């Protein structure tokens, strides 16, 4: 019986210790908020000078 | 040598005219603007100088926006 005892409380402290570290790596989820942002806002920018360009070559 | 210098006083002959040939042609100018009507439906129809500048907004906006964010 105590042995059993034992065991449970070591089963208690490695959780919590092996939870701690996922809690650290939180910032990803952020970063891939900015960056889809920004590109998604920079792709529309760059059709505007294509589209200028091709509109006035064809009068000409 | 003598067929070509009659040709050549002819082709002179042509060039006295002041402007246009000398036969204007009653269905030449019908022609020509039934060939530029096709061309501008072809190519579309374009202004002498117009160059539109409007700029649409951020399409189809993705964000984080939601109950569990």
């Amino acid at each position: 019986v105590k042995q059993a005892s034992i065991k449970q409380i070591q089963d208690a402290i490695d959780l919590e210790k092996s939870q701690q570290a996922l809690v650290q790596k939180r910032h990803y989820l952020f970063d891939v908020q900015r960056n889809n942002i920004a590109m998604a806002l920079e792709v529309t920018y760059r059709e505007r000078l294509h589209r200028v360009y091709k509109e006035i070559k064809n009068r000409l | 040598q003598k067929l070509f210098v009659d040709k050549i006083r002819e082709y002179r002959t042509k060039r006295q005219t002041s402007g246009g040939p000398v036969d204007a042609g009653p269905e030449y100018q019908q022609d020509l603007d039934r060939e530029l009507f096709k061309l501008k439906q072809m190519y579309g129809k374009a202004d002498m100088n117009t160059f539109p500048n409007f700029t649409f907004e951020d399409p189809k906006f993705e964000a984080v926006e939601k109950p569990q964010s």
